[PDB]
């Protein structure tokens, strides 16, 4: 009872671009290997057959257009750079005879990985997509959208905001126009936000060793307030899972952070400027830590190493590279994504790429009220830490 | 209890290894070995290949909703291995299938006879594909039959008629399977996989599909197949092709249907109908007919399939049949049928005379290999029914085709293609070419080609080679061919 | 949109030779929506409403003809009076017979010829592939409809030459070129409308079928196809189309600001 009778085809941009090389950034090539998951639930399946998804897809990608590209590698006097290409970008039609409510309520691992495509720049690093969508329909006459979108291409705002720039196309409304016509221009000791990893060829996945799996978990706004009464809401429900996290392995006092602020975005819609930096237990032990404190800790102790990571010659890997990092997108429009008028019921982002040491993704609900976190755990880690939150 | 054997007997009606494995009491075990490699030169080529994927999933269906486990999918090198590992492995006493009559299946089966008989298994065999067994039709002095039509005319007067029909089992039973595993089989190279699955866009393998298109068939062009039969510009045939030579349908349900149609039009005054079902049973004869003489006459090393042609000179060039292949002749209706055999797997009969005329006479390349392409791109690629159309249109047969002679192609034109309707619609670019040169655009004056759209040599080709070379050449070849027989 | 199939009337050539009243096909129309609308049909109901429009766009070529006449000031095609057409009677050729190596426009181009008559959307990609890519003088495939559609009407044609070019504010965007998936995946979700007249590429699986050229050539051969001599290679890049069209587009802007 899998999803099951996956059929892919592609769509294109509408105007074939040309000669056209987009340079990325070094903020860009230092996201090259991670990779988002993003799915998202829709109560009605109806009126939304996939032509009327795919229709809309093509002049998107006009605005869009080196997502559709692919990438390739200069030389040196070697800085890879995305084709003007039109690739385009593969869309998978799957089904599900599930009901997806029943899903939903079911922490289930590995739902995330079973919603969108498995594939990463991988193995045929010229002729690999920068995104995939998936549309899964259910028995429920239930829908969901999974995409999986390499993170060199662009941060989460990025992503998010042009998924969405994609509904206002379906729907009728113009979106606000893209913004890359500012080129991107290249530019020490390995930051220690981050962490070195060896050179990476043409797979720019870095093998876990010990398997990974997503897994996630309302936090309501009645522990919402708790939480005030024991700085704001996603860094100490950040030092919930830090510390929750800490009592599972211990060697936890190093983490570092990603910030989705909006007050750093350069307006640019094909980005990478998301804010990077280290935070330490050295006072005394995060398992040994009262929350209201690691939560004080990740709100001024906060270290800025972002401009560092990019300035960074070589391949590194931040979410869970060096540290558990936490993830500051809780104000990211994921319910924004209205299919003419329906906006979904439940939204919730993946990851893979990222290292052992795990990642937490920090995200809204439906209501704005409370929030939801993904956790990339090493598998048998996701065990206990149910019993570990299941005390919160 | 019962072994199944299935190999080109696809159906569950008028099946008769099943139908007995079924009244025999006890447990019915269904079930297809993969054993390529015992065919040796007449391996299953690429699109036949797409065929049996469908129609042994097709068939699977069909077993496993008349109570049955599964068909059991065993590969091999070797079929008796993989079957009597079978015998064991499901524990059968028994091993039934429906024997075949291709000189390969002859001798590997009576090899299966003796080597099950060795371990215990009782085997039998049973008529799933002729009308008539080939022994069962004999001339006076008891002997076989060297032409067509008295060995026709014998089938046609046998004391009995052909036997009707078996039903289908009220249902099998197999028993637990859940232990028995099937070895997934692997017809289609992932490379072909996409452009195998266009063959789709003209055919439906499949014991059902097969008996969609005979009530079609029956109730539709056969009341004119008299006077249509050989046009390739209507759907003047059956398409039963494939589906017969996979055993998908009944050639005795055939030849019953046919004949009752024949008596109620007979009763209805339809003297037109009436012989369009004799003539049609004659092609079912002519499928009876490619068994009797592969069972009765077969290639041996003292005299092959084309010994006739042993000292032909013929023409080695690849350039030539490459040309060919991909409907570059330069001759509209062979261009016209190269480009429909591969884009749906099928031609009609006289397309196919047309194409393998042209290969042997005109190009004069060797019929082995226009005999190895038709393999790989028919979905119909019938062992004893190729070798009897390679065999007519040669001249190897008495019955066969002039060998010191090629056809005008006005002359094939204006019987399988009269309007040029065959060529439009396989080469569009000649569409607005008259039918008074459609099949000969190179006599045709650059004015009247000029007028249609049409450069020969860059709109469409000009003639590889021209018939006068070819005719000059085909008595040269022959000469030398005659003066050397003679040296021996 | 569909080419793939009979979806639009066919009523293109008797309406030219005022063989049916178009006062008829309105009244008809107007009263076949009443009864749809009337049935809770409202896909039909909304059907009749797009087709009037196909009717009224007649009506605009006359209205056009009758008050923009054009003869010298502003003759057809005004606007790239100082375009660098590409003189090449060799890529007309080509275009003419088909032999493009772009299927969609290869498979129209014949039809062309067989029929004398092309659906709207088909009458654009073969036009719009005329004078993007291979920009030849628009002048010249005007000629070429003149001669070989049935419905060859003298304000009809004004109008759709000045539509694709982008002559007029209704029309298509200039400097900018239809990715030929885009064009097959509006008028041909299944290829079957090229595979139909182009049987050459009928084992092409779809994903290809209207870019040959950028296929793997492990796929190209398992449908039997080797570009060169099969079916042909693009004549034109589209990239060293584009390229080519903004060098031609602004030095003729820069001729334009000149006068
Ligand atoms: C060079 C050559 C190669 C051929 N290769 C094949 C082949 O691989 N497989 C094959 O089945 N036929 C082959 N034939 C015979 C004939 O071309 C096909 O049987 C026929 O074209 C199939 O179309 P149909 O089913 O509509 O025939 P119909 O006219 O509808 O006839 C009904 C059935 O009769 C049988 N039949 C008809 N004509 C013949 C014939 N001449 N010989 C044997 N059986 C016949 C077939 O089973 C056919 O389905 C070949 C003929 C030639 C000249
Ligand atoms: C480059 C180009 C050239 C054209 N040349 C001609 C021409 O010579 N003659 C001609 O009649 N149309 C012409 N058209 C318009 C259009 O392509 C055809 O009218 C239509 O495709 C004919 O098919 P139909 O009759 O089934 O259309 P339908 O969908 O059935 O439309 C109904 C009728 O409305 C009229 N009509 C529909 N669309 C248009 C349109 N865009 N412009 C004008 N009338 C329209 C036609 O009379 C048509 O028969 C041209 C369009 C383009 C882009």
């Amino acid at each position: 009872g899998a999803v099951h009778g996956h059929r892919l085809s592609t769509v294109v941009p509408s105007s074939v671009t040309g000669e056209v090389d987009y340079a990325l950034a070094d903020a860009d090539l230092a996201f090259k290997l991670h990779y988002l998951r993003g799915v998202y639930y829709y109560r009605s399946g109806d009126g939304l057959a996939t032509k009327v998804l795919k229709d809309p897809m093509f002049p998107w990608l006009d605005d869009h257009f080196p997502v559709a590209g692919r990438v390739r590698r200069a030389e040196a006097e070697r800085r890879p750079y995305i084709k003007c290409n039109d690739c385009g970008v593969r869309i998978v039609e799957a089904r599900c005879d599930r009901d997806m409510a029943e899903w939903i309520r079911d922490a289930a691992p590995g739902r995330i990985r079973q919603l969108c495509y498995d594939k990463v720049l991988g193995p045929e690093l010229f002729f690999s997509p920068l995104l995939y969508v998936q549309i899964t329909n259910f028995k429920c006459g239930g829908l969901a959208l999974g995409f999986s979108w390499a993170h060199l291409i662009g941060d989460i705002p990025s992503a998010a905001t042009c998924f969405n720039k994609w509904a206002q196309i379906l729907s009728g409304k113009k979106p606000e126009a893209t913004v890359l016509t500012p080129p991107n221009q290249p530019l020490p000791a390995a930051p220690r936000s981050v962490k070195q990893v060896g050179p990476m060829e043409d797979l720019w996945l870095v093998p876990a060793g010990r398997d990974m799996a997503c897994y996630s978990f309302h936090v309501s706004d009645a522990v919402l307030k708790k939480l005030h009464q024991q700085a704001g809401t996603f860094e100490l429900v950040s030092a919930l899972v830090w510390q929750a996290v800490a009592k599972i392995r211990g060697d936890v006092d190093t983490v570092t952070v990603v910030r989705a602020d909006a007050a750093a975005r350069s307006g640019k819609s094909l980005a990478n400027e998301m804010k990077v930096g280290y935070v330490e237990s050295a006072g005394s032990s995060p398992a040994k830590t009262d929350v209201a404190e690691l939560a004080a800790l990740l709100a001024k102790n906060v270290v800025d190493e972002t401009a560092a990571v990019a300035a960074f010659q070589g391949d590194v890997l931040v979410y869970g590279g060096a540290n558990l990092t936490l993830v500051d997108m809780e104000q990211v429009d994921l319910y924004g994504l209205e299919i003419k008028g329906q906006r979904p019921v439940y939204v919730e982002y993946g990851m893979d790429g990222v290292g052992d040491e795990g990642a937490v993704l920090v995200q809204p609900d439906a209501d704005g009220r409370g929030r939801l976190v993904t956790v990339v755990l090493p598998g048998d880690e996701i065990d206990s830490l149910r019993a570990a939150l299941g005390s919160a | 209890r019962i072994v199944v054997w299935f190999r080109r007997d696809l159906r569950v009606e008028d099946n008769p290894a099943l139908a007995a494995a079924a009244r025999a009491g006890g447990e019915v075990v269904p079930a297809y070995v993969w054993s390529p490699e015992e065919e040796g030169p007449y391996y299953p080529g690429r699109v036949s290949r797409w065929w049996i994927s469908q129609s042994l999933n097709h068939l699977d269906a069909s077993l496993r909703r008349l109570g049955a486990g599964k068909l059991v999918t065993r590969r091999s090198a070797d079929a008796a291995v993989a079957l009597l590992q079978l015998v064991r492995d499901t524990g059968a006493t028994h091993v039934y299938f429906n024997h075949l009559y291709d000189p390969i299946s002859l001798v590997r089966d009576r090899r299966l006879k003796e080597m099950l008989a060795a371990e215990g298994i009782v085997v039998q065999s049973f008529n799933s594909d002729l009308l008539y067994e080939p022994w069962e039709v004999v001339d006076d002095e008891g002997q076989p039959f060297t032409m067509f039509d008295p060995f026709w005319n014998r089938c046609l007067s046998m004391p009995y008629d052909p036997p009707a029909p078996l039903l289908p089992p009220k249902r099998i039973n197999s028993g637990d399977l859940s232990m028995c595993p099937s070895e997934d089989l692997i017809f289609e190279d992932e490379s072909e996989r996409g452009s195998n699955a266009l063959l789709a866009r003209a055919w439906t393998p499949g014991w059902q599909n097969a008996d969609k298109a005979l009530t079609a068939f029956l109730n539709g062009p056969l009341a004119d197949y008299s006077v249509n039969r050989k046009k390739a510009d209507s759907a003047s045939t059956s398409l039963l092709s494939p589906h017969l030579h996979f055993g998908e349908l009944s050639v005795r349900k055939v030849f019953h249907l046919v004949r009752m149609k024949q008596l109620v039009w007979s009763n209805e005054g339809n003297h037109a109908a009436e012989e369009s079902c004799t003539l049609f049973l004659r092609s079912i004869g002519l499928r009876e007919y490619s068994r009797y003489l592969s069972f009765n006459h077969p290639s041996s090393h003292e005299r092959p399939l084309l010994a006739h042609l042993r000292f032909f000179p013929w023409v080695v060039d690849e350039s030539y049949f490459k040309i060919w292949r991909q409907g570059r002749t330069g001759y509209p209706l062979v261009d016209a049928g190269m480009r429909e055999l591969w884009a749906t797997g099928w031609l009609h009969d006289r397309i196919r005379v047309v194409v393998a005329s042209f290969f042997v006479k005109v190009l004069q390349l060797p019929a082995r290999w226009g005999m190895k392409y038709f393999w790989d791109t028919l979905l119909d690629a019938d062992l004893e029914s190729d070798a009897l159309g390679w065999q007519y249109i040669t001249g190897s047969l008495p019955d066969g085709r002039e060998l010191d002679r090629i056809d005008n192609p006005q002359f094939e034109g204006y019987k399988f293609d009269p309007h040029g309707e065959y060529v439009r619609r396989w080469i569009p670019e000649l569409a607005r070419l008259p039918t008074e040169w459609i099949h000969h655009p190179w006599d045709a004056p650059v004015s009247v080609l000029q007028a249609a759209g049409i450069e020969l040599g860059s709109n469409y080709p000009l003639p590889i080679v021209e018939l006068d070379a070819a005719k000059g050449r085909l008595q040269a070849a022959l000469s030398e061919m005659w003066q050397l027989e003679a040296a021996s």
